[PDB]
RNA sequence: UAUCUGGUUGAUCCUGCCAGUAGUCAUAUGCUUGUCUCAAAGAUUAAGCCAUGCAUGUCUAAGUAUAAGCAAUUUAUACAGUGAAACUGCGAAUGGCUCAUUAAAUCAGUUAUCGUUUAUUUGAUAGUUCCUACAUGGUAUAACUGUGGUAAUUCUAGAGCUAAUACAUGCUUAAAAUCUCGACCCUUUGGAAGAGAUGUAUUUAUUAGAUAAAAAAUCAAGAUGAUUCAUAAUAACUUUUCGAAUCGCAUGGCCUUGUGCUGGCGAUGGUUCAUUCAAAUUUCUGCCCUAUCAACUUUCGAUGGUAGGAUAGUGGCCUACCAUGGUUUCAACGGGUAACGGGGAAUAAGGGUUCGAUUCCGGAGAGGGAGCCUGAGAAACGGCUACCA
RNA sequence: GGACUUUUACUUUGAAAAAAUUAGAGUGUUCAAAGCAGGCGUAUUGCUCGAAUAUAUUAGCAUGGAAUAAUAGAAUAGGACG
RNA sequence: GCCCGUCGCUAGUACCGAUUGAAUGGCUUAGUGAGGCCUCAGGAUCUGCUUAGAGAUCAGAGCGGA
């Protein structure tokens, strides 16, 4: 199939190689997964010595980190926003790693305004206590709390979906997410 | 080249079993096991090429499928098991206990021992890490893990084993003065209690060894086995106790040894 | 140089984390460390805004295996220098020498400010590009 | 002599690609496949043979189909699937309920009955008690190792108290 | 796939084809000793010129040199033992000397006539 | 083991080559051939072609036996001995053969993995799974019986049976600690019953993993030469990995007399970690002849950077986007080789010269090319798929 | 353990280094090429030496040496020293 | 005495040379493309989960699997 060896390729002095031996199983190479959104369909890829690998392709949903809060809430993962390797894999929506999505924000509505009672942006006992407790604390961002107004949340895919089997990011936080704003503005 | 070789060639044998060159294409591959290939010493060897008990390979699978042979306590039948440096094989007839260990000449002994110093064994720490858990464990050169260790054992220092359970009763730390056993390079076969150590990070460390004729001589810290403190081995040293005599004393020691 | 994030990624240090909630004046938290070896790690490496993955210090990249020594010959690829290592080799039948040598591909971190005709010291790496193998580790001259 | 596969449609033959657990080929090796002529699945005049099967039977007795019965050759082996095809449950402990075959010696008329494998027996209550047994066993000599370990590292502090009290 | 049975060839052949005064030696010893070879004259100078060679390879290394000791006494005394050195003369210098002869003399061929028994080579 | 001799002239001394001489693990052939031991052998040319046969199969007390098999000791009335066939598992990736290719390739010596996979072997390693069969849960086949096709093969079709360590499911266990939730009460400085969550593996974010020499004010509440290493903590994630529905021998305590709670030896499994057999890339230096090969490389990856894709994993391996770089008279690049490389062989003053298809190691291939199934491992050929011959 | 150190050539010793082959010790294969065996007694209950050693270079690694040969240095003094 | 070159006879080796000469061995532009693999789909048949009915396994309906 597709082989990652060197035999091939000038050596770099310029030297075209003749070739020696032949392709073999351990220099083999396989085709992208090119996951896309919505409806989740994976594939067990049986790789060296035993060694499933997954096969990520249509994917709705992903586990996100809130990284300064310290919590991961599983989102719908809603298109493709930036990729910073090839424009296409913006406008088709395919879900690599490094890529820049937005993903759902409402767990983390749902978990924010449970835990300190707040209600980002525009009555039990031990509620009130801990809600007191937390506080010079939910300052959150400027930046973090406008995206909960339109209810869709920045996040950069970490992971590999064609490799594990999972889409996983974390929410674009500070300096990335002024960095990316920046590139979001200065494309649309 | 496709796999794994299952197959040995005779005169690609390490030299030190000492196998004829004619009488047979192939002389037998060790067992992946407790020992490397090169360093081990197959219990067909041993039981043949030594023992002189079995005479054919096929005498040597009717002895061990009988159970009359075990390895650091367990019965081990199989013709290939590659036993090591520090093991202890015994057989329950003829009540005989044999450790291997090197001659002089780098080569394996047989060495003779006590039914009750055969119980006991010498493994030289290889690695200690923190293993799953949080649960620390350490790894001889044979190929024991053992849980829970002293915290004072670093990598290098010998252990006394237990060869009931798997219990390290005792260990000697790498110390500058600690009587030494070489496996490997040509000096394998020495006795002689460690000098002092050379560092180089950057890896191979360098080990100057002194033994009891106030010989010098060095190695890599890959080959150095702590064996005891001067005096005081922790074992029964073959006779020569790795003295190593020159070829002009070896000489003269046999024709010394001479009238009838 | 210059520049930062110029490039179309955003580069970072990986699992190098400052929480936006908690105020500070650095506003760059930066992992680094030592080479070893005997080898410090310069102040440009530990001061400096460049990400560089590949450099020994500030990045991912191993130190291990054959420590070499070399003059610069090349510097015109960005974050790369070629080196040319001369030699001497032993003719049995003439019994003399004649002048052999080799060009090395090296990574030069941005931690340090490299000129050709500079000799460098430089030591084994993983496979860091299709011909570099080895890091820059000091700057032995001018 | 090519037979039909089901699902190819066609009436005609084509060659194909075959695999394990599929119609018209019996492998001879792991993973090995091999390419091979089938018939269509649909009925033509090229058939020597059709195979039937009969779903209703029709108004006349068709004599060496209906008029004759041949057994099943074997009876039920396994423990429930004796229990299932004679309506016991399990209380019903199988053990004589199972297909007796008497054979002959010629003046020696023998008789014989499979055997199970899954029953439940005491031998097998012994090994299942043996394993909870091993389980509980091992993890309780773990803690004590644990703990044991956990004082030889309490004591050593208090020699390095100690020590840090001589100087 | 098995062991290469080693060999070689015990005999040198002479440079000069034909020469007279080497022809009539070798007739000479071969006569003496009742050989059917110039090959058996052949044989043994070649045993000669492979000791002779070990012998000036030790006498350039050192006086107490390990090896020409060990190597050097170990010689010696295995030409003595068959009696192709003398008691008197074996310090190495004289197997440096020695001479074809000496070695054919100690022939069982020859020992079978020089005591007895034999009153020929050719009956030896 | 440091040697020369013959041949140019009338004669001479030189130059100089031809001839003579000896050895060859160097082939052929001619002639001749008694013994002992040893014993190379279709490499050379044609990796040119192939008739026939043989060369890979395999069972322990210990996964599956209703052979309508064979033994009958009558002692197994579930089965038992023996035991074809078949299933299951494991092997066929070793060996052997050959040297076509291959000239910075291979190979040698020396390094690297803080850059990976790894059956098996050896050492360890599992109380956490949800009224629910746990005295143990499913229907689905071979062999077989029988009905058939086709000139033809290790071709098989339709029908009827019946197993598992096959397939597919599916229970379970001590104490404790910590976490969020929180019904109430009550104003403090505040405190709470009780509800849930916490095996292991997978995925991601975040934190711990200290340690050049020292003291104060305020705002907020173990290891390495070196690592983001080992290991552990938090919040989640998962077509949820693993946590024994398996086997053989012995039958014993315990009796508040029951199939009654317990219980001996060891087989095969099982997850991770280490070990061992390996594997795959990799650092430094070293290859023959050749300028009637001087510039080479970036169609279309050339050299680098960023990111991703992929791989077991490093990496222009591959893809986007960006830069214009990389080799060279220290001979690059091209051509050639009756070129596999090394251990080694022959020739013996010394320095050399010539050879190594071939018994050992490394590599390459199975007519040529490419493709992949199985598996721990094959880009396998005594495996398949296709094309060319 | 902290902080810094001009670079090389040569040469010394050492480690790491397959066996076979080469050199070479030992041993009466009857000699010998070979082989790595064998040699000694209640030969009626075993006793025992061996199966060494050298070469193993060019490069890498570790060490002694400072001759010989290169290299660097402080002159618009931004030189050293504190 | 030596000795040169044409010319003459016979034999040999190479050379130039119309044939847009010819062959083997390897790379390759353009065009076409078997096959396996991955992937969008397909659904011969054969089950599942669910829900409602009747008698102590047969009308009918949803959401997924091979
Ligand atoms: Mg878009
Ligand atoms: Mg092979
Ligand atoms: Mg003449
Ligand atoms: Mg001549
Ligand atoms: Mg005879
Ligand atoms: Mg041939
Ligand atoms: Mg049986
Ligand atoms: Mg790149
Ligand atoms: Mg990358
Ligand atoms: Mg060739
Ligand atoms: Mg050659
Ligand atoms: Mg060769
Ligand atoms: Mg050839
Ligand atoms: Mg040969
Ligand atoms: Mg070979
Ligand atoms: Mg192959
Ligand atoms: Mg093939
Ligand atoms: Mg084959
Ligand atoms: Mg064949
Ligand atoms: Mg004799
Ligand atoms: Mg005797
Ligand atoms: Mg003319
Ligand atoms: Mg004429």
């Amino acid at each position: 199939g597709i082989s990652r060896d060197s035999r091939h390729k000038r050596s770099a002095t310029g030297a075209k190689r003749a070739q020696f031996r032949k392709k073999r199983k351990f220099e083999l190479g396989r085709q992208p997964a090119n996951t896309k959104i919505g409806a989740k369909r994976i594939h067990s890829v049986r790789t060296r010595g035993g060694n499933k690998k997954y096969r990520a392709l249509r994917i709705e949903t992903g586990n996100f980190s809130w990284a300064s809060e310290g919590i991961s809430k599983k989102t719908r993962i809603a298109g493709v926003v930036y990729h910073p390797s090839n424009n296409e894999l913006v406008r088709t929506n395919t879900l690599t790693k490094a890529a820049i999505v937005q993903i759902d924000a409402t767990p983390f509505r749902q978990w924010f305004e449970a835990h300190y009672g707040q209600t980002l942006g525009k009555k039990s006992k031990n509620a009130e206590r801990k809600w007191a407790a937390r506080a010079a604390s939910a300052k959150i961002e400027s930046s973090v709390e406008s995206q909960f107004s339109a209810g869709r949340l920045y996040a950069c895919i970490s992971s590999r979906p064609g490799q594990s089997g999972r889409c996983d990011g974390y929410i674009l936080e500070g300096e990335e997410l002024a960095f990316y704003l920046r590139r979001l503005t200065a494309k649309k | 080249a496709r796999g794994p070789k299952k197959h040995l060639k005779r005169l690609a044998a390490p030299h030190h079993w000492l196998l004829d060159k004619l009488s047979g294409c192939y002389a037998p591959r060790p067992s992946a096991g407790p020992h490397k290939l090169r360093e081990s010493l197959p219990l067909i060897v041993f039981l043949r090429n030594r023992l002189k008990y079995a005479l054919n390979g096929r005498e040597v699978k009717a002895i061990l499928m009988q159970r009359h042979v075990k390895v650091d306590g367990k019965v081990r039948t199989d013709t290939t098991y590659p036993a090591g440096f520090m093991d202890v094989i015994t057989l329950d007839a003829t009540n005989e206990n044999f450790r291997l260990v090197y001659d002089v000449k780098g080569r394996f002994a047989v060495h003779r021992i006590t039914d009750e110093e055969a119980s006991y064994k010498l493994g030289k720490v290889k690695k200690v890490q923190l293993g799953k858990k949080g649960v620390p464990y350490v790894v001889t050169h044979d190929g024991r893990t053992i849980r829970y260790p002293d915290p004072n054992i670093k990598v290098n220092d010998t252990v006394k084993i237990d060869l009931a359970s798997g219990k390290i009763t005792d260990f000697i730390k790498f110390d500058a003065g600690k009587l030494v056993y070489v496996t490997g390079g040509r000096n394998l076969g020495r006795i002689g209690t460690i000098v002092h150590k050379e560092r180089h990070d950057g890896g191979f460390d360098l080990v100057h060894i002194k033994d009891s004729l106030d010989n010098t001589f060095v190695t890599r810290l890959n080959n150095v086995f702590v064996i005891g403190e001067q005096g005081k081995p922790y074992i029964s040293l073959p006779k020569g106790k790795g003295i190593k005599l020159s070829i002009a004393e070896e000489r003269d020691r046999r024709r010394a040894q001479q009238g009838l | 140089e210059l520049t930062v994030q110029s490039e179309r990624a955003f580069q970072k240090q990986p699992h190098i984390f400052n929480n936006p909630k908690v105020k500070t004046s650095k506003r760059t938290k930066r992992w680094y460390k030592n080479a070893g070896l005997g080898f410090k790690t310069p102040k440009t490496a530990i001061e400096g805004s460049y990400i560089d993955k590949k450099c020994p210090f500030t990045g991912l990249v191993s130190i291990r295996g054959k420590i070499l020594t070399g003059t610069v010959v090349s510097t015109k690829m960005h974050r790369t220098i070629v080196i040319r290592r001369a030699y001497l080799h032993y003719i049995p039948k003439y019994n003399r020498y004649e002048k052999r040598h080799k060009n090395v591909p090296v990574h030069v971190s941005p931690a340090f400010r490299v000129q050709v005709g500079d000799i460098v010291t430089v030591g084994q790496c993983r496979p860091i590009s299709k011909t570099v193998r080895f890091n820059v580790v000091k700057v032995s001259a001018a | 002599g090519f037979p039909m596969k089901q699902g190819v449609l066609l009436p005609t033959r084509i060659k194909l690609l075959l695999t394990k657990n599929v119609s018209c080929y019996r492998p001879r090796r792991d993973g090995e496949r091999k390419r091979k002529s089938v018939r269509g699945a649909i009925v033509g005049p090229d058939l020597a043979v059709l195979a039937l099967v009969i779903v209703k039977k029709g108004e006349q007795e068709l004599e060496g189909l209906t008029d004759t019965t041949v057994p099943k050759r074997l009876g039920p082996k396994r423990a429930n699937n004796i229990r299932k095809f004679f309506g016991l449950s399990k209380e019903d402990d199988v053990r004589d309920f199972v297909i007796r075959r008497e054979v002959t010696k010629g003046e020696k008329t023998y008789t014989k009955a499979p055997k199970i494998q899954r029953l439940v027996t005491p031998q097998r209550l012994q090994r299942k008690r043996h394993q909870r047994a091993l389980k509980v066993r091992n993890a309780q000599a773990q803690r004590e190792a644990a703990a044991e370990y956990a004082q030889l590292l309490a004591k050593r502090l208090s020699e390095r108290k100690a020590e840090k009290a001589e100087i | 796939p098995r062991a290469p049975r080693t060999y070689s060839k015990t005999y040198s052949t002479p440079k000069r084809p034909y020469e007279s005064s080497r022809l009539d030696a070798e007739l000479k010893l071969a006569g003496e000793f009742g050989l059917k070879n110039k090959k058996e004259i052949y044989r043994i100078s070649f045993q000669l010129s492979k000791i002779r060679r070990a012998a000036r390879d030790l006498l350039t290394r050192d006086e107490k040199d390990p090896k020409r000791l060990f190597e050097g006494n170990a010689l010696i005394r295995r030409l003595v033992r068959v009696g192709v050195l003398s008691e008197d003369k074996k310090k190495l210098d004289y197997v440096l000397a020695l001479k074809v002869e000496d070695f054919l003399e100690r022939r069982l061929q020859t020992q079978v006539y020089k005591l007895g028994l034999a009153k020929s080579v050719h009956h030896a």
